[PDB]
């Protein structure tokens, strides 16, 4: 039995993109500093410790 | 140094946690070789000066 249709379902197309980058950064070495924050609204006051890490 | 102050103490802010941030704490304590002065002494003198501790 020869099938002149079969269930070849949707036409559907898939496209694919790719996004390629460089950057180049600086980041300066911050001292380890103990910094206070002043409370603020639902902020309360606390102690900040900065870090170098950007 | 090693390990900061409690967060309620005012000079909380001047040392920070040695085993928090990595940093470094600088060693103030040196070992110290003795030996008499003789300029004072009355009688008999231990003349020998320092040990060879070298």
């Amino acid at each position: 039995a020869t099938a002149i249709l079969r269930p070849i379902g949707l036409h559907v197309e898939k496209f694919q993109q790719t996004y390629r980058k460089k950057w180049r950064f600086l980041t300066s070495a911050n001292a380890n500093v103990i910094l206070a924050e002043a409370a603020s609204g639902e902020r309360p006051a606390r102690w900040a410790l900065t870090t170098g890490m950007a | 140094a090693m390990y900061g102050y409690d967060n309620d103490n005012k000079d909380f802010a001047k040392k920070p946690p040695a085993d928090a941030t990595g940093a470094e704490i600088y060693l103030q304590d040196y070992l110290t070789i003795y030996t008499n002065d003789a300029r004072a002494t009355t009688g008999t003198k231990i003349l020998a000066g320092f040990p060879p501790y070298k």
